[PDB]
């Protein structure tokens, strides 16, 4: 019962650092997964930039 | 154009660049520094009748104590002026976000109805940039009121809280026949004790009296009538410690001598429950107004920093990194970019 209490106490310390990192690369990521060679928008956005 | 706006919005809402309009206005989004400058006269706007906040205090005093005999003042009698005063704040902080985000709507369209020949295309770069100007609002708002909770959680008196009233030259006339003629001296009034100096340096500390326990009167006519005259007097012993004739003190008004008499009335002197109650109360008024200050001084500071970061730099970093991806979304891309008459 204690090694039980202490694996599920553990939880909440995992769960943030999950989040955490999903936060940090989601702004990026939300670009890159609309990546698509075909796309003179997108050579225009990185020209400007 | 694209690169035009995002230029032209920074030059203007920063201050960076050259050409600057250095004689019509004193305008373009510099008008924002005197919000920061006008929020503080909100927060003085607000008034109270003191007799509301004496009569609420005595209330809160007699409703902590249920039944039991009071000792010494309860401290939540200061918490829960407190925080009924601090509620009053949330209405201006309000108003001061509604007037910024105006500005910047207005800053927007001088930036773009002026600068653009194209149709529609001054339509999506103010539509865009206005709703994510609203959106930003939500998100300020929500910040502004956690920072408004926050102040009411806990009370803090370790800082600049007052830790553990009247002054002005007066003359005594009736001086005894030893010495003769008339005394001019610093006087200085407490709410707990009177002390007497020769100048304004208050280093001699040549009498001093309590004021408690002391009466007031005025005079029968019987002097030459050039001054108005008032006499503070004991009835619990012949002599008023050092007493000059029952301290007979001339001023040049009568005017002078009733805000002399209400400065003792608010030290705690009665009129020509009341022993204890009274002192308990001005000793709480005293406090929330030290207290106050300090909260009006934070709330100042911290409002335009709060906003800064949460509506400015987020239009700012929107403008130059995703304006233009916004742009190529509206539409059908057909019938943007197309010239007008003109």
């Amino acid at each position: 019962q204690q090694l039980t209490n202490h694996i599920r106490d553990t939880l909440p310390g995992l769960r943030n650092k999950l989040q955490s990192q999903l936060l940090s690369i989601e702004k990026e990521v939300e670009e890159y997964k609309n990546f698509r060679p075909d796309d003179p928008a997108r050579k225009t956005k990185a020209l400007l930039q | 154009m694209v690169q035009q706006f995002a230029v032209d919005f920074e030059k203007r809402i920063e201050g960076s660049g050259d050409q600057i309009d250095t004689y019509e206005l004193s305008g373009g989004a510099r008008i924002n520094r005197i919000f920061h400058e006008r929020f503080p006269f909100e927060l003085v706007k607000m008034e109270f009748d003191e007799k509301e906040l004496r009569r609420e205090i005595s209330y809160a005093i007699k409703n902590i104590h249920g039944i039991r005999t009071g000792l010494f003042t309860p401290d939540m009698a200061f918490e829960t002026i407190v925080k009924k005063q601090v509620k009053k704040i949330r209405e201006p902080c309000l108003k001061c976000v509604d007037m910024v985000i105006s500005e910047l709507i207005s800053t927007v369209r001088q930036c773009t109805k002026k600068l653009q020949q194209y149709p529609r295309l001054r339509e999506e770069m103010e539509r865009i940039v206005t709703t994510h100007i609203r959106e930003r609002e939500g998100r300020t708002k929500e910040q502004v009121m956690l920072l408004i909770d926050i102040e009411l959680a806990y009370m803090n008196t370790n800082h600049e809280d007052f830790i553990g009233i009247r002054k002005g030259w007066l003359t005594i006339n009736n001086i005894g026949i030893m010495k003769g003629g008339s005394k001019e001296y610093w006087f200085v009034l407490t709410a707990e004790n009177l002390s007497w100096y020769k100048d304004d340096e208050e280093k001699e500390k040549k009498y001093m009296l309590s004021v408690d326990n002391l009466k007031l009167r005025d005079v029968e006519k019987g002097f030459m009538s050039s001054k108005h005259i008032f006499a503070l007097f004991n009835t619990e012993q012949r002599n008023v410690y050092k007493d000059y004739r029952q301290l007979e003190l001339a001023c040049e008004t009568q005017e002078e001598v009733d805000s002399w008499k209400a400065s003792f009335l608010r030290a705690g002197v009665y009129p020509e429950m009341d022993p204890q109650l009274e002192r308990q109360v001005e000793t709480i008024r005293n406090l929330v107004d030290s207290y106050m200050a300090i909260v009006n001084k934070t709330v100042r500071d911290l409002m335009p920093k709060t906003i800064m970061h949460l509506m400015i730099n987020n239009t700012k970093e929107f403008i130059f990194s995703e304006l233009l991806a916004n742009l190529y979304s509206c539409g059908d891309q057909n019938t943007l970019m197309e010239e007008s008459a003109e």
